[PDB]
RNA sequence: CCAACUUCUUAGAGGGACAAGUGGCGUUCAGCCACCCGAGAUUGAGCAAUAACAGGUCUGUGAUGCCCUUAGAUGUCCGGGGCUGCACGCGCGCUACACUGACUGGCUCAGCGUGUGCCUACCCUACGCCGGCAGGCGCGGGUAACCCGUUGAACCCCAUUCGUGAUGGGGAUCGGGGAUUGCAAUUAUUCCCCAUGAACGAGGAAUUCCCAGUAAGUGCGGGUCAUAAGCUUGCGUUGAUUAAG
């Protein structure tokens, strides 16, 4: 409630993010053709380092 | 700076989407704004308006 | 009715080892109201009648110590 | 064959009074080793009848908050008090409890909402589950107000009261209070 | 508390009236039929239609109901 | 007054009464003949086929 | 036959080893051992007189179950229920510098040794002699 | 030593409310335990006849060809002993569904079902969460009027 | 081994001013000495190297006099400094474990010293009010009319 | 590759129960009553109509109409006081009032989840070493299924001490000392110690909440947070009497 008056309500905004995982052994110039292949706003993919 | 945790990545870009929504609603009120969609690239990033009158925007 | 005489007189101890091994419900909360002893010697006197071999252990429990009379069969 | 607490087979207990046969449940199909069963007894009714009375009586013993979830301390009280019964009599202790169900269950009790004969007006009879439901409860409350400001242990006081109720000589509380309800129901029978 | 709603009883009359000969008195048979023949969104109202279908597979196999 | 207090088996459950559902209505049989019956009212859950006990046999029928 | 600590009553294994370290007097007893109150969540002095030995047994017995437990891992296992009276109760830590003395008491007794990370494990000299008295206490049950 | 008849062994669990507990019941000779220690040396010990209970009414010598060991994860002092009970209830059942005929599975399941339909069937009921206005899963805070 | 009783038994004792009852054990009988509590008692009986088990009516004046002596002043007999009552007392600076009526000497002495220099807490003892930062709108009612 | 595999962990799709089967009912209508198979034969909450209240909030809001106030300012910074003051009453809520208890020492099993910042600088903590406790220093890990952490929670259980005593039950009140927080603890922030030991002996007329993992005893975790939970909101453990009207 934007005020303090009511009858004691409590809403539960819950946000649930999922995650998956994939290994590679590959050289990392063609890591660039892993990235730029979907525009896709609904993904958050991350690039792990290729120093090994 | 150095990078930050994953649960605050997701409210960072959440609060990024909420703010330019509020600004462009005040900015493009008289042009039929109707929301924005974001695209994140690790390059020149990419946003669109959904304007009714593409003239005045 | 209170502070009823830890460390027995001689008038009760000669009554205790007369027939307290004889009857069967030998329990610290019974010998401390049927006699006039206030207990925690109820626990003390009961242990040494087990030490002599007048009575037998059943429970070995922390909140309820149970004994019985000698087998007269 | 079942050795209730490792001992005292359920073969000798003869359920004798015919009003209370199929509601007391120490029977051969429904005898357990020790009274601690995963219940599921009040989803639908009338499966709390064939439940063995040893289960019902140990559940109805912990009452008042500090003894409310404590089940493996309220069952050793039943484990000790059955053993002290064997000291006083030398009987299969299940048989002397079910006589305490027999001799402490009431028959007559009064019901009316408004104006009063005593508080209620009309005395009615009892179905042969409710007088058993009040039998296991009258043994617990009769044992409980004789162990509160008393040096006496509740395992003795349980074992004292029910076999004194099993004979029935107006000494235990489940006889002197049960006959009060029956007599005042005769005051408006 | 069982009684099936009208949109079950309305959609399971046009199944039995139009596809009577492809059906019969087994539940698991009829569950695959409506799986294939009518666009059902979820499983929970799917087989609840098929419950009334077999209930009327044992009904109009005997009598002339509004069929 | 001096009567043997008698066990009794029921016919059908005839519904609740007593202005709160706290009485049932059982109409027992008196264990000897199957024609001797009286309509009664007990409290407690029934389970048709039970045997209840009657303190005395001649009290009242529930009809006003 | 082959007897470990695990197949043995570990309640009275504590008495089996509290009798052990008391008689084999190499252990290091501190001077303040009677003005302790033992891990502030309880409010009386310890009733046993040689409590430091029976605390030294269990910190050997808990160490045989799980390895590598440091000082803070061993404080929070001896913690209990702190009744703050009118306020509701809580769980709370033990005392480090009585857990630190007792683990330094086995240090000179040569049952325990430091680790690659922080924390302490018991050396196999420590596992060969408590299981022997575990064998001694197991045969004491049958006799 | 993987030489003579290895791994003739089913692994069967038992759950109650968090406590999952799994018996890796091999082929051997009369060995049941939980985390290395034997059955009679367990934490409750007042329930010492309802965690070795199925070996009582079904048998020791009938069921002494096995080397059951159980690891335990989850639950509480009443949960975990029903969990290892349910572990050694239906493991030797499932040892008998595969490495012998169902003549013995029918021999022991018919005992295990007629007595406590809950030795080997899972417990359905669970935690059933709090609500947003009261102290418990059903109750509410105390209402005042004046 | 105490099975009946010995010939002598201090029926009620008499220690300094508070007569401890003769039929409790020592660590719970000397708690009535206002300055020897229940927790301070067990350190006294264990630094005296007496035995803790016996009741009050079965210690003779040889053993009691060693119990009385070290609880009369615990400082010089290896009892640590942050265990006492009047730690860093504000008239001496020393560590002074008072036991008897002297505990009631120094208790009011705090109140009159604060009342003399007119501090806030000296006023709250002087007034019929609480002291240690407690609210008094709806608690502390039966201490007043 | 100097081993495979998915029961237990994580999910992902899909399968699973529909009142289907058998009987008694009723207009052999909708359906109800138990039984058999089955994990389960009512899992629990979210959203929630039309039409409205002169319900509350202008002190969340540069949502806001009008009025008022506008530099001797209702703007706004700065220090102190009050928001906490007590003959009294009222409402939530903790501890209790013991012996089914309380001590002391052992034995012991979990789930839910939070954690280092563009501003704002200051987090979770392992370990090591100094302290009888609160604590202090150095060394590390963790932007996290990667570290705290198999979260050794409490209740419990067994082992001893105490015995119906306003007692070792209760710990209010209250004295002195010790540390941590911070710009500041005084009107006591909090934490720890020793000492002090009040009512309170199951509760008047009246009244709340709830019926299956439910009431309840029992702890932990978020949120407010520099210090901060008797509050709230989630979690798991223990676990019921009574009801199907
Ligand atoms: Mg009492
Ligand atoms: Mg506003």
């Amino acid at each position: 409630t934007p005020c303090g008056e009511g009858s004691k309500t409590w809403d539960r905004f819950q946000m649930r993010i999922h995650k998956r995982l994939i290994d590679l052994h590959s050289p990392s110039e063609i890591v660039k053709q892993i990235t730029s292949i979907s525009i896709e706003p609904g993904v958050e993919v991350e690039v792990t380092i290729a120093d090994a | 700076a150095v990078q930050i945790s994953k649960k605050r990545k997701f409210v960072a870009d959440g609060i990024f989407k909420a703010e330019l929504n509020e600004f462009l609603t005040r900015e493009l009120a008289e042009d039929g704004y109707s929301g924005v969609e974001v695209r994140v690239t690790p390059t020149r990033t990419e946003i669109i308006i959904l304007a009714t009158r593409t003239q005045n925007v | 009715k209170l502070n009823n005489l830890v460390l027995f007189d001689k008038a009760t101890y000669d009554k205790l080892c007369k027939e307290v091994p004889n009857y069967k419900l030998i329990t610290p909360a019974v010998v401390s109201e049927r006699l006039k002893i206030r207990g925690s010697l109820a626990r003390a006197a009961l242990q040494e009648l087990l030490s002599k071999g007048l009575i037998k252990l059943v429970s070995k429990h922390r909140a309820q110590v149970i004994y019985t009379r000698n087998t007269k069969g | 064959d079942i050795k209730l607490f490792g001992k005292w087979s359920t073969d000798d207990v003869q359920i004798n009074d015919i009003s209370l046969q199929d509601y007391i449940a120490v029977k051969e199909k429904y005898a357990k080793y020790l009274p601690h069963s995963a219940g599921r007894y009040a989803a639908k009714r009338f499966r709390k009848a064939q439940c063995p009375i040893v289960e019902r009586l140990t559940n109805s013993m912990m009452m008042h908050g500090r003894n409310n979830g404590k089940k493996l301390m309220t069952v050793r009280i039943v484990k000790h008090a059955f053993e002290i019964i064997h000291l006083l009599t030398g009987e299969n202790p299940l048989q002397v409890l079910v006589n305490a169900i027999i001799n402490s269950g009431p028959r007559e009790d009064s019901t009316r909402i408004g104006r009063a004969g005593t508080v209620r007006r009309q005395a009615v009879d009892v179905s042969p589950l409710r007088r058993v439901n009040q039998a296991i409860w009258l043994l617990c409350t009769g044992a409980r107000e004789a162990a509160f400001r008393n040096i006496k242990t509740i395992a003795e006081c349980l074992a004292d009261e029910l076999i004194n109720a099993a004979k029935g000589s107006s000494n235990s509380y489940a006889i002197k209070k049960k006959d009060e309800l029956e007599r005042v129901a005769k005051s408006n029978r | 508390g069982r009684v099936r709603t009208k949109t079950v009883k309305k959609a399971a009359r046009v199944i039995i009236e139009k596809y009577y000969t492809r059906l019969g008195n087994d539940f698991h048979t009829n569950k695959r039929v409506c799986e294939e023949i009518a666009i059902i969104p979820s499983k929970k109202l799917r087989n609840k239609i098929a419950g009334y279908v077999t209930h009327l597979m044992k009904r109009i196999q005997r009598g002339p109901v509004r069929g | 007054r001096v009567q043997p207090i008698k066990l009794a088996r029921v016919t059908k459950v005839l519904g609740r009464t007593g202005s709160q559902g706290q009485c049932t209505q059982v109409r027992v049989e008196f264990m000897d003949d199957t024609s001797r019956s009286i309509i009664r009212n007990v409290k407690g859950p029934v389970r048709e086929g039970d045997v209840l006990t009657l303190l005395e046999s001649e009290r009242e029928a529930r009809r006003l | 036959p082959g007897v470990t600590v695990k197949d043995v009553n570990q309640q009275e294994f504590v008495r089996a080893l509290a009798a052990f370290l008391k008689k084999s007097g190499k252990l290091k007893v501190p001077e303040w051992v009677d003005t302790v109150k033992l891990a502030k969540h309880k409010e009386l002095a310890p009733y046993d007189e040689n409590w430091f030995y029976t605390r030294a047994a269990s910190t050997a017995r808990h160490l045989y179950l799980r390895g590598g437990a440091g000082v803070g891992s061993m404080t929070k296992i001896y913690g209990g229920r702190q009744r703050n009276g009118v306020m509701p109760s809580h769980f709370s830590r033990g005392s480090k510098s009585v857990a630190r003395r007792v683990l330094q008491a086995l240090e000179g007794l040569k049952m325990v040794e430091k680790d690659q990370d922080g924390g302490r494990k018991l050396t196999p000299q420590g596992q060969r002699d408590l299981d022997r008295i575990a064998g001694q206490v197991a045969a004491a049950n049958k006799k | 030593m993987p030489s003579k008849g290895p791994l003739q062994s089913v692994q069967v669990f038992g759950r109650k409310k968090t406590a999952t507990a799994v018996a890796h019941c091999k082929r051997g000779n009369g060995l049941i335990k939980v985390n290395g220690r034997p059955l009679e040396m367990i934490e409750p010990r007042t329930l010492q006849y309802k965690l070795l209970e199925p070996v009582l009414l079904l048998g020791k010598e009938r069921f002494a060809g096995v080397d059951i060991r159980v690891r335990v994860k989850g639950g509480g002092h009443v949960a975990q002993i029903y969990a290892i009970r349910q572990s050694i209830s239906k493991a030797l059942v499932a040892y008998y569904q595969k490495y012998v005929d169902e003549a013995s599975k029918k021999e022991i399941k018919d005992i295990l079902i007629q007595y406590d339909r809950t030795l080997l069937v899972a417990d359905p009921r669970r935690c059933e969460s709090k609500k947003f206005g009261g102290p418990g899963a059903r109750a509410r805070y105390q209402k005042s009027y004046r | 081994m105490s099975l009946v009783i010995p010939e002598k038994f201090q029926h009620i004792l008499r220690v300094l001013n508070t007569n401890i009852d003769g039929r409790r054990k020592i660590a719970f009988a000397i708690t009535a000495i206002k300055g020897v509590g229940r927790r301070y008692a067990h350190v006294v009986l264990r630094k005296a190297d007496i035995d803790l088990t016996k009741r009050a009516g079965e210690l003779t004046e040889d053993e009691v006099e060693r119990v009385i002596t070290i609880m009369q002043n615990p400082r010089q007999y290896k009892i640590p400094d942050w265990f006492l009552n009047r730690q860093k007392d504000v008239k001496d600076g020393k560590y002074s474990q008072v036991l008897a009526n002297g505990l009631d000497n120094k208790l009011r002495e705090d109140l009159e010293r604060l009342k003399k220099i007119r501090a806030h807490r000296g006023l709250r003892h002087f007034w019929g009010l609480r002291v240690r930062g407690q609210h008094t709108k709806t608690t502390g009612r039966r201490g007043r009319t």
